[PDB]
DNA sequence: ATCAATATCCACCTGCAGATTCTACCAAAAGTGTATTTGGAAACTGCTCCATCAAAAGGCATGTTCAGCTGAATTCAGCTGAACATGCCTTTTGATGGAGCAGTTTCCAAATACACTTTTGGTAGAATCTGCAGGTGGATATTGAT
DNA sequence: ATCAATATCCACCTGCAGATTCTACCAAAAGTGTATTTGGAAACTGCTCCATCAAAAGGCATGTTCAGCTGAATTCAGCTGAACATGCCTTTTGATGGAGCAGTTTCCAAATACACTTTTGGTAGAATCTGCAGGTGGATATTGAT
């Protein structure tokens, strides 16, 4: 599923990023580093998920997880 | 049924700078996490304060200390006026 | 035909996704992503529609972010391209 | 008769932040003056913001402040920026910001 | 004046996994402040369990998941099975 | 009245329970503290420190010394992916660094 | 009272950085390294002493203590152990 | 008859594994301490420091700094450099967040 | 360094859907009045450490010479990545049920709080115990001129 | 490829600064009993999600062509490392007052507690009114030909 993130998204967030030129293997590193990250914050929503005992994973669980990893969101409080 | 936050009031501050400007829904929902971080950082910096120092009272002089630690500079400044400023006329 | 010259088009389409703010990645793959990662973890699991979407700007602000610090590493190699190389120091560096 | 905010001259809720410090778990008493010196900091960083953000919504012919306005005001500011260094805001974008290197010629 | 640490427990697992090896001063203060960050790190991440969830006290499931929360991989689980295991230990009087 | 047993033992700890409970009943952490919480987080803490203190002790040895410094305290985090993860934004005093030279550097 | 103190950061002398480079795996070294690096330590010491003396007056002292400095640095993100007690 | 002479960078690499293997302060005490003083008296007159705050805030600033120098190091080495310049110091520090 | 052609960007327009502002009702939160308690400031004062000076030798900073080797500057081809037309399939959008959790309220058994009392584990300082820091010298490895 | 120079490695040595053990007082943990608070099992009830199906739009995958960027190769002057003479100022240990933390006691200004009233903010639907989907026309920039 990881495959799902296209080369033209990645070229998009690139050029957000004010990139010119891109290597050709710079796609799949991306996916690499992307799938890391969304381990890393999901691992934690998680937990927080299980310790309310719920199966749904909220917003909430979601921001929790981004602040302690120290990437505070706005905006789905 | 009931859920509370700070739009009424970031809506008052609003209309006091900009008077005849909006803001739209999801703009509001990060002003109320702006109010809420901040509040957390304050509070929690100025309970560290009154452990650090064995009090068991977070007054406004924690809170003052606080605010020196966790703005910047000029808004630091600023804050520590507006905030000594409503004590005052609050006190009186 | 026209045809704009290698670069002139990149430009423009920095200028145009630095003054926009919608979501880049496409919905439906991020959300099937989310879900299969989030069932190494746990199983059974449901998802509220907003948390994805906080999942997703998360995802998207951390990468714009690496992508602008794996530029200022390309440039300082002397070079306009960003390679894997460049990740990887500006994420060194970073503490990742 | 009168609300604490009002004596303070405020439109943040006094009463409120005092409940709000209570029931934090931040310490076992809370003086009446934190509050009031609260929510004055909040209700002045409030300002701040919506005043530089309310400017970005008039350039750009908007009656609404949305979040890329408040992105521009945060970032566009040495000190909000710094404050706000390690946040972010849902769906503010980011600056426009070209390297010189490279731009054409 | 009368100041408390962690140092005679230290010392004491020190002796538990290596016998015949001691301590200087300057490392005990570092085992100190280790002890004593971690307990702050558990504790502070415990206490916004309950806040988020609206309980009023701090119990052991508290302490566990702040501890998955906070501590990477096998350290987390070999953690978690000392942390059951004395609870258990525990409750069996 | 009874023996007094303590908590430490009944629970098959060297970490203080009793005393554990009490930094957490003063920390304001929360209006109530359950009775197991300071048997969990005292064991936790007991666990990490021997975790520590075996690879310092080993560190230790390999330096043919009987007793751990700090130095030998920051080579077994730094040389541990878990320890060092753990303690990433942290300083040892007097612990230094661990020997690393580029290899583009050597001659 | 002593004498006045001015000029300080100077003492942070080519050899020390040297020496802290040396540490830091570097091998060799542009002769603009020094000035930069008293800069960047200068703002750094700044940053951490004006936080430490901020505890220090709240708590209505007039010697700022380890703990003073430990504190500082904490909320700084740069944790240090092995001065606490 | 020739005086004996090492290489350039044979003894900057004998420097590098003496510093790595070794934990003492670097930067000398008394002139760090009167740096301390001077910048604590711009903030505040009259204060005075426990022994150990000195040696605290000495710790911190060298562990920042070999840290930084680390970080300064790979960027150079990024650019096909061997020697460290200012423009390294300040992509790190800009990486970092720190500028 | 300018012209002619081409393509994209950027205001500006209407008309209308939908997001926001507006209004009125009402649990719940905030405020009030009055009583009562207490954390902690003020005023002491004992007693750690901090500031400062002192001495004196040698560890180390400084400033210089000189030359190795590095960074800077330049050229260039070959290979990669950008731009583009094309055509196909994944996503998007919309619809429809219904399965499944959150969420809510109530009520005791079980849990934790806390004043009082008893006991002992943990601390400070003294008394012992001992690594290892330096001090020395020889084997070996590395380096660099030859 | 082989010597001299030099550095680093590597055992060995002991006494004393620092670590460990000893000792006795006592603060804090533990025991007891009683008061108070809470988490959770039971039985629900709407409401978000998940599943399913469907068409079609528009975004992606692909293949082709070549521009221009990256990496390689090359040259060189001047920067920075290595080595050293010179001499200063850091280091170490101690003295000596005394600044200022801490420890203790007393006692209010400010805190909590509690019954009761007043007000407010959240909510939902109606009533407003802003963006924005496309379309247009001009601004502006790019490109190739000179
Ligand atoms: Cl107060
Ligand atoms: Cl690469
Ligand atoms: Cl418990
Ligand atoms: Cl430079
Ligand atoms: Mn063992
Ligand atoms: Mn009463
Ligand atoms: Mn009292
Ligand atoms: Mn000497
Ligand atoms: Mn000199
Ligand atoms: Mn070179
Ligand atoms: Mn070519
Ligand atoms: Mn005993
Ligand atoms: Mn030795
Ligand atoms: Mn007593
Ligand atoms: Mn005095
Ligand atoms: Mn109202
Ligand atoms: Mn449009």
């Amino acid at each position: 599923n990881i495959q799902g993130i296209t080369k033209p998204a990645i070229r998009r967030l690139a050029r957000r990023g004010g990139v010119k030129r891109i290597s050709g293997l710079i796609y799949e590193e991306t996916r690499g580093v992307l799938k890391v990250f969304l381990e890393n914050v999901i691992r934690d929503a998680v937990t927080y998920t299980e310790h309310a005992k719920r199966k749904t994973v909220t917003a909430m669980d979601v921001v929790y997880a981004l602040k302690r990893q120290g990437r505070t969101l706005y905006g789905f409080g | 049924s009931r859920k509370e936050s700070y739009s009424i009031y970031v809506y008052k501050v609003l209309k006091q700078v900009h008077p005849d400007t909006g803001i739209s829904s999801k703009a509001m929902g990060i002003m109320n996490s702006f109010v809420n971080d901040i509040f957390e950082r304050i509070a929690g910096e100025a309970s560290r304060l009154a452990h650090y120092n064995k009090r068991s009272t977070i007054t406004s002089r924690e809170i003052q200390t606080a605010v020196r630690l966790l703005l910047p500079g000029e808004l630091a400044k600023h804050a520590v006026s507006e905030g000594t400023k409503a004590v005052t006329k609050y006190t009186s | 035909p026209h045809r704009y010259r290698p670069g002139t088009v990149a430009l423009r389409e920095i200028r145009r996704y630095q003054k926009s703010t919608e979501l880049l990645i496409r919905k439906l793959p991020f959300q099937r992503l989310v879900r299969e990662i989030a069932q190494d973890f746990k199983t059974d699991l449901r998802f509220q529609s907003s948390a994805v979407m906080a999942l997703q700007e998360a995802c998207e602000a951390y990468l714009v972010g690496l992508f602008e610090d794996t530029n200022l590493c390309a440039i300082h190699a002397k070079r306009v391209t960003i390679m894997p190389k460049d990740i990887q120091l500006a994420r060194r560096i970073r503490g990742e | 008769a009168k609300s604490r905010s009002s004596r303070a001259g405020l439109q943040f809720p006094v009463g409120r932040v005092h409940r709000l410090l209570r029931k934090g778990n931040y310490a076992e008493r809370v003086g009446a003056g934190a509050p009031v010196y609260l929510a004055a900091v909040l209700e002045y960083l409030t300002a701040e913001i919506l005043e530089l953000a309310g400017n970005a919504a008039r350039d750009n012919k908007k009656t609404r402040i949305i979040p890329r306005h408040l992105q521009l005001a945060i970032r566009n500011d040495e000190e909000l920026n710094k404050l706000l260094g390690k946040v972010t805001i849902a769906q503010g974008g980011v600056l426009p910001n070209i390297q010189a290197v490279l731009l054409p010629k």
